[PDB]
């Protein structure tokens, strides 16, 4: 059975630098070169970059190149841009009394742009949300790079459940992320505490926003 | 390549 | 040349669904086609292909559970005995002889769940009323309690786009989906309206948000 193995996620590169992703096949690929490369951004279909190991598809920037033959294939991005932040997939076939094909597991490329600290917003639940019996408190960390960690505190106690984070893809112009973090509690739980705190930590910096239930 | 159709233009 | 998937929806575990891939700009007599799926947050997974003569072949895991067939302009994927392991975006691709998959469709989502389609509820996001105002304010909409994905969000009927961030959906412990959208405006701007659409229930919700 044909198995394609890619460089583990994530792989990093500075803007203007170079990154290489490997694709290793468990068996020789057909004609030694029937290996193709795909770019996928979150929420979009894949895009064909390269077929036959090294031929660029129509319209693909020449900063993409492919090399290798047989079992060991490499995708290289030269002069990496923020717009190259994506998951990259190889796909190959071999002929064993019929076509046996597979995809590699995908390699996420994180593009390092200029570091910027987040600005942080917190949103208390609307009255009609509290009235449902389930509260959602929304915190957002805007326009930041590199990655942040988010802590929720409620009157000083670290929350360990009811938290969900959702991060935008890297911005194609400046490599930055945005993040939504939510704390979900019952209305009973929400009404039993005062201070709700979203703490966003980027290495040695934190930005903290709070509100006092009853002051809003 | 029986049944495999046409190559990339 | 284009391909377009259709048929994705909520389907009960054990159920059967048929997806359709509609092509234009090329002959299914001259090009092979493939089905590829992607579970949420997971990699591309090859399902099978169909040759120019209509002979279908399958990934070893399919085990006769799926059937690929075509017409002059369409290719189907009939899937039986569906489980949560089959929840995914399903893509069709034209598969060139020399291995390139191109083009891809937008994908159709199959959600294998016991739940019923459910419209989203929309709640305003505004800063705590006691906060000192500055020259600009960030407002938003929380969209929750919908099934299946997706929803779409626009602001001011698609006329407000600058300073809009709409986050990827999350599945809540309830099994329903949630997302937020925020927009930054001048503090003395007119109220802004989020427009939420949920195709699965043919539901549209507007919510006008103003500084608290
Ligand atoms: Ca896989
Ligand atoms: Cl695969």
């Amino acid at each position: 059975a044909l198995v394609l193995t890619q460089t583990p996620s994530p792989v990093s590169a500075a803007v203007g630098g170079a990154v290489s992703i490997s694709c290793q096949s468990s068996q020789n690929i057909y004609k030694d070169n029937e290996l193709s490369w795909y770019q996928q951004k979150p929420g979009q279909p894949p895009k064909l970059l390269i077929y036959k190991a090294s031929t660029l598809a129509s319209g693909v920037p020449s900063r993409f190149s492919g090399s290798g033959s047989g079992t060991q294939f490499t995708l290289t991005i030269s002069g990496v841009q923020c717009d190259d932040a994506a998951t990259y997939y190889c796909q190959g076939s071999r002929y064993n009394n019929g076509w046996d094909s597979g995809f590699g597991g995908g390699t996420e490329v994180v593009v390092k742009g200029d570091p910027v600290a987040p600005t942080v917003l917190i949103f208390p639940p609307s009255a009609d949300l509290v009235a449902t019996g389930t509260v959602t408190i929304v915190c957002v960390a805007n326009k930041y790079f590199p990655d942040v960690t988010v802590t929720w505190e409620v009157d000083g106690t670290t929350q360990t459940t009811g938290i969900e984070n959702s991060k935008t893809p890297q911005n194609s112009a400046d490599c930055t992320y945005n993040l939504s973090s939510t704390l979900t509690l019952t209305s009973t739980q929400y009404n039993s505490h005062k201070e709700y705190t979203c703490k966003v930590t980027q290495g040695t910096t934190s930005v903290v926003q709070s509100f006092n239930r009853g002051d809003c | 390549k029986f049944g495999k159709g046409g190559t990339y233009p | 040349q284009t391909v377009k998937e259709s048929g994705g929806r909520l389907v009960t575990p054990g159920g059967t669904l048929t997806l359709t891939c509609t092509v234009s700009g090329f002959s299914l007599s001259r090009y092979a086609m493939s089905w590829v799926r992607q579970a949420p947050g997971e990699g591309l997974e090859y399902i099978g292909w169909i040759n120019t003569y209509g002979s279908a072949y399958y990934a070893s895991w399919v085990n006769g559970r799926f059937t690929i067939s075509k017409t002059s302009t369409t290719m189907d994927l009939k899937m039986t005995s569906l489980t949560a392991a089959d929840t995914a975006t399903y893509f069709c691709v034209r598969w060139f002889a020399d291995g390139g998959m191109d083009p891809w469709g937008p994908g159709t989502l199959v959600t294998v769940s016991s739940g019923q389609p459910k419209a989203p509820s929309v709640f305003p996001l505004a800063p705590c009323c006691g906060d000192t105002p500055s020259s600009t304010v960030t407002l938003g909409c929380l969209v929750k309690g919908y099934l299946p994905e997706p929803v779409t969000v626009t602001w001011n009927s698609g006329t407000l786009t600058n300073g809009v961030r709409t986050f990827p959906s999350v599945r809540q412990s309830s099994g329903l989906y949630s997302l937020s959208s925020v927009v930054s405006v001048t503090s003395s701007s007119q109220p802004v309206t989020c427009n939420v659409a949920h195709p699965a229930t043919n539901t549209k919700v507007d919510k006008t948000v103003a500084p608290s």
